[PDB]
DNA sequence: GATTCGTATC
DNA sequence: GATACGAATCTTTTTCC
């Protein structure tokens, strides 16, 4: 197993990076009966899902981690077959409605209204939680069913949905949930976690600075930092030195190369080459929102650009991110952003 | 049991003499009835202006007793696809008339909800069986009607109700319900109606419900605004004066205080300020462009929801900024 | 309640001599009537300019006493699927009927623009197999909706919009045959509000006669409404913003016109609008599209329309 | 008495308005499928309406089939509603009875009028049956000639399901990928008859109608009208019908011919480079929308404009113009298929390319957008990610979201498994393949 | 509609 | 011999039979 999963804290006492959030979770889990609906929001990779699973273990005891996966079939208006995977353990349910596209409304209706009405009497009645990963990916139609589903059937079901940047979450849903903020760990805590991992894994470490380098390069991403740690562990024969290169994902390198090309050569042919690169990126299912975000924040790291160019770049990035939110085809807005940048740089 | 109904479908006219406002349409359809010739009518206008009432009263006047078997009424609530038009409408307007004689009526309420295929099929039914059947097409949006369908129909336009028609209907309702109404309340009701009679009847029902003793107490403009939850004209004038003249902090404080005094919404204030400013004589012309564009953007954003304080401060800032061109 | 046919169907011409408008096309149709060698033809144009009447008059003048079983008039109101086409049309064309020497059966297909494509292919087979005994006459509003394989076999006749003189002449005929009192300006107003439509002109004249009697400008304009596309064009071409706003308010908002109707008419007017630069025209189209989106999402107030006019004036006034 | 295109049908292949190369390339093929043990099982002719496909097949089967008859044409009749037989079985019966035309019987098959292909069930049956003919294990079969008229289906009641036959009736949208790409299938696309052949043949029709033409004194004008007709259309039957209508008439009727549809790349070129004889951009775009609204009202057209706007002067124009074009396209993408969006986008593209167009420009070649390639790559990525997730539960209990798979686990997990592979799990290669440049 | 290449004709 | 012309290519994934 990966080091992200091998050393996942299985208890509320095993979480050792936020503490105050752990105290709040313990306050919530002291009396599970009056548990409200929760909304965990924070940067990607901080550990929100681990906190949800730790809270569930605190409430329902060990056994929430025995996940059974089954495929359940759906039917749309046009009568096509859709197969959603429902990672189901006892005492709780996991659903990723974003596995289907705009067709997640039928899931949020059928699958969730099925369990909301179905009680859990076995003379004693318990409430079974339901976890909704990536609550942002719901299409404002699943959320509209969600709000009344959880308002009226609160006696039998509890909703714990995880997300980052909960702005695309509608006001009725946000008003119906307890907002739990999960901040990202500081570099010291990431380095401490990596130190514990390497100690339990018998990796030879030259100096502790190469863990602070991993923490800084991951930008507060525990999973990303642990994956980097395992990568350089298995690419250096389990002996890491300060000469060991900081390794970054291929698409990040491609975006940085695209930034270099955009800054260097600014012509229509350069625009066409950038379009080819963007199409290659989209062929790897990298969402266009994060493509634009990484492109913007790599173009703002170039030192040859003055303040006027950077301000223009950030303004165009905001405009075209709003356009991308309301759009249907990503390539139009990505190409428009790149063209505007290449027209403003010169 | 007409006392067990909402005021809107309790004062629905039963005869053509009770349809106020549309003098010309009513006179022309009465002449059509008297002369014995009725063309294919098309009633078009805003909602709640007397289209369904007029057509039903006209059909009742033409067929006083045979109305059940002489008029086929269809609306958006009934499926009206290609098959319905082909079968039901054609078979109704293809058979001989009941009792002695006459012409059959086919009323299409809310015909803008029909697909283009249904209208294209309907056009030849209209042109082919016109000897013994006449059509009435009721529509709020004429752009959803095929140009051929508009061609083969006689167009009657229902204007929004004028002041006099609403005043007469209000007087009738007040006499019927033993209610009182101050002249200022009458003016407030006229302005909030915006050419709709359903709005007037609903507001009047809520005003009768608000009163503690609807047999002794009157209805003033205060009751009108309290029940309908709208800003008083004085509040709108005060907010606009604070925005235009006073500084930023006191303008923001005045806006918030006026809003919180009666729980007013920002969209109502926006519409009131726009109505007030439309009478303003601007001298830079770019003052109007900026006002209209910024306020339309703010209204759209409000319609999508969001931060109320941010939108209110945006309204104040948009007004003060636009009126900077006025002095230029 | 009584018996009186409306003037539109009471005065529908029965002979080709009573049809006004496209003189060359009607003369050609009369020639076809006399010689009798009618080709497959497609008739297209605006609504209410004498397309259906021309077809039916040609059929009558070509078949005479054999019209009863010589024409097969199928229309949009009738089912015209692939099976209906196959069975009915094939059986009608296979019907051996002795006709005069230079005569053929006629298959009138009114509203052929609303026919399914597979039915058009079956019509292709029937047209190319039984052409020696029967001929096809398509009546449509636009010839685009008829597939190219069918237009290949037909002689395309295009009916132009009726000129004011022809509609005036037909109106005068109907007036001097129904005995209505009129004024010259009244008939001019009827012509102006008809906008090249004979059916609309007849309907408006009958409505004015029934409602008020004498047909003058005042009665006509108090019963009929000036075409709102012209008002939209007047408001879009206004010099200053105040005049455009006033026109919009007092001529479309107080008159009870839907905001979606105003926006759609504005787009249609902008598409066909000379004396404006291409950049200005496309900017106006963009602003109209944005306002149309706002109307479609529910924000259909007068403020949105005023803002659209303000943006149009910004773009066209260098403001 | 009879239609001119019916009484003036060519009696020989020398009288047919076809190109010399086209006639040679159809004759050589037809001989190729005629010889026993022929490589080409069937022949597919495609093109516009009235491009003299059926006529050349008539004459070629008239002077070819007799050569190989041991000691004519057979056409399918979709109108044959035979008793006891469902409609979907009509073509089955026809093909089963028509395959008995090999020995002592020889007749080339011409499927001129196809069965109803707009119904999905019988269209699929047509595909399966013609594939069975193509993949037949029979020792030999009579040659199969199928003529397809490429026509655009105009808009109708808003219900479109096939997406292929519902926008264009062509060989690509009828026949599937397997059928067209087949070693034993031969396809010869046809082209509209050029103005030279039309002029010559209209002159022949006139010189065969001199008396009547001379009777109505129209022979002193026939040349200009013949040139006009030849320039207006590339349809021989429609040209002859229009000529007959003009000749038999006795007035000043305008000469009107059927309007031919505009292709995809034709519309793209008209938007980019403008149109000759129409210096008004407004009227050209207006006519483009009225006549070809089916083609212009699509996302594929905006994608084509985006993909091909760089072919103007081989990308040798200002970056400001390119930024304006892509900005307008992105704005149009935020209007959700409103007509104003397409109108504004096309108008802006045309205006931008008009303000920079001058003489001395050497443009490139347009291409179809590569979006379908990206969709196939994304589908392959989805399959690989599903496989990785499936492996990532039963091997070791762990649930990972798809976003994480696309971001980190599509690169770091294969890297770990490759390091584990070298110091030794099913999925060892990178998800979606490696990235380049 | 544009480019390129190849014909055919005058 | 010039030149206009012509051919190929530039394309893949509510209602009816
Ligand atoms: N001219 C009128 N005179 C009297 N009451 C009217 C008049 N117009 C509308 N009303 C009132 O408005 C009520 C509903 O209006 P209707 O005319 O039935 O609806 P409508 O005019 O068809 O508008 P739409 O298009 O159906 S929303 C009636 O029951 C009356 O009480
Ligand atoms: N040229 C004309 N001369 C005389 N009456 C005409 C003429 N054109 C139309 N009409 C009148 O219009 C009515 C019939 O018009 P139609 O020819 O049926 O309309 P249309 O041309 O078929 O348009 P569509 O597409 O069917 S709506 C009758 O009342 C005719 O008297
Ligand atoms: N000189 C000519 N050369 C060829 N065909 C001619 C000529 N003169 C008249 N025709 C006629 O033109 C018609 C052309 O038909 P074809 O193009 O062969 O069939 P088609 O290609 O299937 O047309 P569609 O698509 O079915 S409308 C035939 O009916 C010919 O008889
Ligand atoms: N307190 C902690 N101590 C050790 N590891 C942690 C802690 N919190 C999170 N992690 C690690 O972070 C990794 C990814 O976190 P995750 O829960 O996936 O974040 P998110 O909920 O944002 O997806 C997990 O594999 C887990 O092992
Ligand atoms: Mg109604
Ligand atoms: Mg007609
Ligand atoms: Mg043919």
């Amino acid at each position: 197993s990966l080091w992200v999963d091998k050393y996942r804290p299985k208890s509320l006492n095993a979480l050792s990076h936020n503490e105050e959030l752990t105290n709040f979770l313990k306050s919530l889990s002291d009396q599970p009966r009056d548990l409200p609906h929760l909304l965990l929001y924070g940067p990607n990779g901080t550990g929100k899902k681990t906190r949800c699973m730790a809270l569930l273990e605190s409430i329902f005891g060990p056994g929430v981690y025995r996940l059974k996966i089954d495929v359940r079939q759906f039917v749309t208006a046009s009568n096509r077959k859709l197969e959603l995977n429902v990672v189901s353990s006892p005492y709780h349910l996991e659903i990723t409605p974003s596995d289907m596209g705009n067709n997640d409304r039928i899931v949020i209706q059928e699958l969730l209204k099925e369990v909301a009405q179905m009680e859990q009497v076995d003379l004693a009645h318990r409430y079974k939680c339901v976890i909704i990963n990536e609550a942002n990916s719901l299409t404002k139609d699943a959320q509209a069913a969600l709000r009344r589903t959880m308002e009226k059937y609160s006696k039998n079901i509890r909703l714990i949905m995880v997300c980052d940047s909960m702005s695309p979450i509608i006001a009725p849903i946000k008003s119906r949930c307890l907002l739990i903020r999960c901040p990202a760990p500081s570099d010291s805590e990431i380095s401490t976690i990596l130190s514990d991992v390497v100690t339990n894994e018998r990796i030879q470490l030259e100096t502790k600075d190469i863990l602070k380098r991993i923490a800084q390069a991951s930008n507060g991403n525990l999973r990303v930092s642990l994956l980097m740690l395992e990568s350089m562990a298995l690419n250096n024969e389990l002996a890491l030195k300060s000469s060991s290169p900081i390794i970054k994902p291929d698409w990040i390198i491609v975006i940085h190369k695209l930034t270099r090309k955009i800054v260097k050569e600014r012509s229509v042919n350069s625009l066409i080459e950038c379009r080819a690169v963007l199409y290659d990126l989209l062929a790897h299912c990298i969402p266009a929102n994060i493509i634009l975000k990484e492109l913007t924040f790599s173009l703002l790291d170039v030192e040859t650009l003055n303040t006027t160019n950077k301000s223009s770049i950030i303004e165009y990035s905001s405009v075209f991110d709003e356009r991308l939110s309301l759009g249907n085809k990503a390539i139009f807005h990505l190409e428009g952003f790149i063209a505007k940048v290449m027209c403003c740089l010169d | 049991s007409k006392e067990n109904l909402p005021w809107v479908e309790k004062y629905r006219p039963e005869t053509l003499d009770e349809v106020y406002g549309q003098n010309e349409v009513i006179t022309t359809v009465r002449k059509f009835v008297d002369e014995g010739k009725l063309p294919h009518l098309l009633f078009y206008g805003p909602p709640g202006t007397g289209k369904t009432s007029t057509i039903v009263a006209l059909a009742r006047e033409i067929y006083g007793k045979n109305y059940s078997n002489m008029v086929l009424e269809l609306n958006a609530s009934d499926d009206r696809g290609i098959d319905v038009v082909r079968n039901q409408i054609k078979d109704f307007a293809s058979t001989r008339q009941i009792f002695s004689k006459g012409f059959k009526l086919i009323i299409l309420d809310e015909a803008d909800a029909m697909t283009n295929a249904a209208q294209n099929a309907l056009r030849r039914v209209i042109e082919r069986y016109t000897k013994n059947t006449r059509f009435c097409v009721l529509a709020n949006y004429a752009h959803k009607l095929t140009p051929a369908l508009l061609s083969r129909c006689t167009r009657f336009r229902f204007q929004p109700l004028p002041q006099e028609a609403i005043e007469r209907r209000i007087a009738n309702v007040l006499v019927h319900e033993k209610l009182k109404l101050s002249p200022n309340a009458e003016k407030a009701l006229i302005e909030l109606s915006n050419g709709d009679m359903r709005r007037v009847l609903n507001v009047l029902q809520s005003c009768k419900a608000t009163l503690d003793n609807p047999d002794e107490d009157e209805i003033s403009d205060d009751v009108i605004y309290e029940c309908c939850g709208a800003p008083r004209p004085s509040d709108l004038k005060a907010v606009l004066k604070s925005i235009l003249e006073d500084d930023w902090g006191t303008a923001h404080y005045t806006l918030n205080k006026v809003r919180s005094a009666k729980g007013l919404a920002l969209i109502d204030l926006i519409e009131g300020i726009v109505k007030i400013l439309e009478d303003y004589e601007l001298q830079n012309e770019e003052t109007r462009v900026h006002l209209l564009t910024k306020l339309a953007d703010i209204e759209y954003s409000i319609s999508k929801g969001g931060n109320d304080q941010i939108q209110g401060s945006a309204v104040i800032g948009a007004i003060k900024a636009s009126f900077e061109n006025e002095t230029v | 309640l009584s018996l009186q046919l409306p003037w539109v169907e009471k005065y529908r011409p029965q002979v080709l001599s009573d049809i006004v408008g496209n003189k060359e096309t009607i003369d050609r149709l009369q020639q076809i009537a006399k010689d009798g060698n009618m080709p497959h033809m497609i008739i297209s144009g605006m609504p209410g300019i004498g397309k259906t009447t021309s077809v039916h008059c040609l059929a009558h003048e070509l078949l005479g006493r054999s019209y009863a079983d010589g024409v097969l008039e199928l229309n949009a109101s009738d089912d015209r699927g692939i099976d209906v086409v196959r069975n009915q049309i094939k059986h009608f064309a296979q019907k051996k009927l002795h006709l005069p020497p230079g005569k053929h059966k006629i298959v009138i297909l009114d509203e052929a623009d609303s026919m399914t494509a597979g039915a058009q292919q079956a019509l292709r087979r029937t047209m190319e197999l039984y052409s020696n005994s029967t001929r096809f006459a398509f009546a449509c509003n636009q010839s685009n909706k008829i597939i190219e394989p069918l237009q290949s076999r037909c002689a395309i006749l295009r009916y132009s919009k009726l000129s004011d003189e022809d509609v005036l002449k037909r109106l005068l005929q109907i007036i001097k045959l129904e005995d209505v009192k009129y004024t010259n300006d009244g008939l001019e107003a009827i012509i102006f509000t008809a906008e090249g439509d004979m059916r609309q002109a007849i309907n408006n004249l009958q409505s004015t006669v029934a409602g008020h009697g004498l047909v003058n400008a005042d009665n006509v304009f108090k019963i009929v409404d000036s075409p709102h596309p012209l008002i939209v064009k007047k408001m879009l071409l206004a010099s200053n913003l105040e005049d455009s706003i006033q026109i919009l308010r007092t001529d479309l908002w107080k008159k009870g016109y839907s905001s979606i109707d105003i926006v759609t008419t504005s787009f249609r007017v902008t598409k066909n609008l000379a004396q404006v630069k291409e950049s200005v025209r496309l900017e106006m189209i963009k602003e109209i599209g944005l306002t149309h989106m706002r109307i479609l999402e529910g924000v259909g107030t007068y403020l949105q329309l005023a803002s659209m006019l303000a943006k149009i004036h910004k773009l066209n006034n260098k403001a | 008495g009879e239609q001119w295109y019916e009484k003036f049908k060519p009696n020989c292949l020398e009288q047919v308005a076809i190109h010399k190369r086209k006639l040679k390339d159809v004759q050589e093929a037809l001989d190729a499928m005629f010889l026993p043990n022929a490589k080409h099982r069937i022949l597919l002719l495609s093109g516009p309406s009235g491009c003299s496909k059926s006529t050349v097949i008539k004459e070629l089967s008239k002077i070819l089939v007799p050569k190989y008859r041991q000691n004519k044409v057979t056409e399918f009749r979709g109108d044959c509603i035979v008793n006891d037989l469902p409609q979907m079985e009509s073509f089955s019966e026809f093909l089963k009875g028509a395959r008995y035309l090999v020995m002592s019987n020889l007749s080339l098959i011409l499927i001129e009028d196809l069965p109803n292909v707009f119904h999905i069930d019988t269209r699929r049956r047509f595909q399966q049956l013609i594939l069975q003919w193509l993949y037949s294990s029979e020792p030999l079969l009579p040659p199969l000639v199928i003529c397809i008229t490429e026509c655009e289906i105009p808009e109708n009641d808003n219900n479109y399901r096939k997406f292929g036959i519902d926008y264009t009736f062509s060989a690509e949208t009828i026949m599937n990928k397997e059928i067209l790409m087949h070693p034993r299938l031969k396809r010869i696309k046809f082209n509209p008859i050029n103005s030279t052949l039309l002029k010559k043949h209209l002159k022949f029709i006139c010189v065969q109608n001199m008396k009547m033409l001379k009777e109505k004194n129209k022979w002193n004008k026939r040349q200009e009208v013949i040139d006009y007709i030849a320039q207006e259309t590339g349809d021989i039957r429609s040209a002859i019908t229009t000529l007959q209508f003009w000749a038999t008439s006795s007035g000043s009727l305008p000469i009107s011919t059927r309007e031919s549809t505009i292709s995809y790349f034709h519309a793209i070129g008209k938007v980019i480079h403008g149109s000759h004889s129409t210096n008004n951009d407004n009227e050209m775009i207006n006519n483009l929308f009225e006549n070809s609204n089916n083609l212009l009202s699509k996302e594929d057209f905006k994608l084509g404009i985006l993909e091909n706007y760089n072919t103007f002067n081989k990308g040798e124009f200002s970056i400001s113009d390119a930024s304006s074009i892509v900005d307008c396209l992105s704005e149009c993408d935020n209007m959700n298929g409103l007509p104003e969006s397409n109108e504004y986008g096309l108008r802006e593209v045309r205006k931008t390319f008009r303000n920079i167009s001058k003489q001395g420009h050497n443009h490139g070649t347009v291409y179809f957008p590569r979006e379908w390639k990206v969709r196939k790559l994304q589908n392959s990525f989805k399959v690989q990610a599903e496989d990785w997730l499936n492996v990532s539960l039963y091997k070791y209990n762990a649930v990972h979201s798809f976003r994480n798979i696309t971001l980190e686990f599509g690169y770091y997990a294969p890297l770990i498994r490759k390091c584990q592979s070298y110091k030794k799990i099913d999925v060892v290669d990178r998800i979606g393949g490696p990235i380049e440049a």
